[PDB]
């Protein structure tokens, strides 16, 4: 699975 | 400040004529990601397929562009790359032994 | 050891449409996944054979990763405007966010390193530290991101994925993809010969169809290593999922037999020594 993506 | 693509043109398998093969144009080490890559038959454009964009440890992108091709005992194959680091497109010819 | 790595690229396209988001996954040197946000209804898609079976092995795999990538593409289209403001840049130019994350696993499915790293316009921006408890910001603009991520406790969610989930999926891909991923294909090696002048000749040492990408090609003269003297091209994909490399020396004519090419690759029994 993809990891979660965090907002810069 | 852009990073200039390095360009290798080659054949997947050691080339003998009469054998339909795969021509590879591998262009790597470049930045920003927007780029144009084609393979050309005797100067005239071909139809190819292009890898999914990825990048190396230094953040530079690399692409592979490839198509079925049949060598001739004399005929001319080249790859044209355009990128913002280049004042105009570069064309690199596929030769026998590299 | 073995590694599961994902590579995200996102970039703004002023004057042409929305930003673009591309994701690719890799186990070691084999790509198994893509996502491109420029397709109508973009889906995560299999790029390697064993991934055409994940639909029956994990019936929710494609839907939840598609969903995840689509949210990722939305998050980064905003991230591009956030970071651009950090640097006080106008909307006129295109700019690029890249992310690299994943895990290195040794025998017994144990984690060696996790990593999550981001770049802006090709330069280090922010990176998860080796302890996966903390972030390193490369410059002042990136400290905006650091404080947000620290306050929000994002390193712990990253560690959660990297320690648990990244490892579990590396194992599943390794096992389900045993035939592709666990192979070591020796190179097929030969030496060609091009003269240029009468006092000098080019000897090119070839390596074809090998996997993984790791390889060393060394030219020696009478046992003394010619590395500083030779020409090594960067290892290149053959387009079938393996790689090619060559090394070349320019040698005095007539002395060809005093130069040997040493080839090391992980599925050769012993390092090979070749002559013309």
């Amino acid at each position: 699975d993809f990891a979660n993506t965090f907002l810069p | 400040e852009p990073r200039t693509p390095k360009i290798q043109v080659y054949s997947r398998h050691p080339a003998e004529n009469g054998k339909p093969n795969y021509l590879n144009c591998y262009v790597y080490g470049f930045h920003p990601p927007q780029i144009e890559i084609d393979l050309l038959k005797n100067g005239q454009k071909m139809k190819t397929e292009q890898s999914d964009l990825s990048f190396s440890k230094d953040w530079s992108f690399y692409l592979l562009v490839h198509t079925d091709f049949t060598p001739s005992t004399v005929d001319e194959y080249s790859c044209r790359v355009n990128h913002s680091s280049l004042a105009a497109p570069h064309m690199v010819k596929w030769d026998r032994n590299n | 050891f073995h590694s599961l790595r994902y590579f995200y690229t996102a970039w703004s396209r002023p004057g042409s449409g929305e930003p673009r988001f591309v994701a690719v996954g890799y186990v070691d040197d084999t790509q198994f996944v893509r996502f491109d946000s420029d397709n109508a209804s973009p889906r995560a898609e299999p790029r390697a054979p064993w991934m055409d079976l994940v639909e029956q092995q994990d019936p929710q795999y494609w839907d939840r990763n598609t969903r995840n990538a689509r949210d990722a593409a939305q998050t980064y289209r905003v991230g591009l405007d956030n970071v651009r403001g950090y640097y006080n840049q106008s909307e006129a130019g295109s700019h690029t966010i890249q992310r690299m994350y994943g895990c290195d696993v040794g025998p017994h499915g144990r984690l060696l390193r996790g990593y999550d790293q981001l770049a802006y316009d090709g330069a280090d921006y922010i990176a998860l530290n080796e302890d996966l408890r903390s972030w390193t910001a490369a410059d002042l603009a990136a400290q905006n991101t650091r404080r947000k991520w620290e306050e929000a406790g994002y390193a712990e969610r990253d560690r959660a994925y990297l320690e648990g989930e990244c490892v579990e999926w590396l194992l599943k891909h390794l096992e389900n993809g045993r035939e592709t991923l666990l192979r070591a294909d020796p190179p097929k090696t030969h030496i060609t010969h091009h003269p240029i002048s009468d006092r000098e000749v080019t000897l090119r040492c070839w390596a074809l169809g090998f996997y993984p990408e790791e390889i060393t090609l060394t030219w020696q003269h009478d046992g003394e290593d010619q590395t500083q003297e030779m020409e090594l091209v960067e290892t290149r994909p053959d387009g079938n999922g393996a790689f090619q490399k060559w090394a070349a020396l320019v040698v005095p004519s007539g002395e060809e037999q005093r130069y040997t090419c040493h080839v090391q690759h992980e599925g050769l029994p012993q390092p090979l020594t070749l002559r013309w």
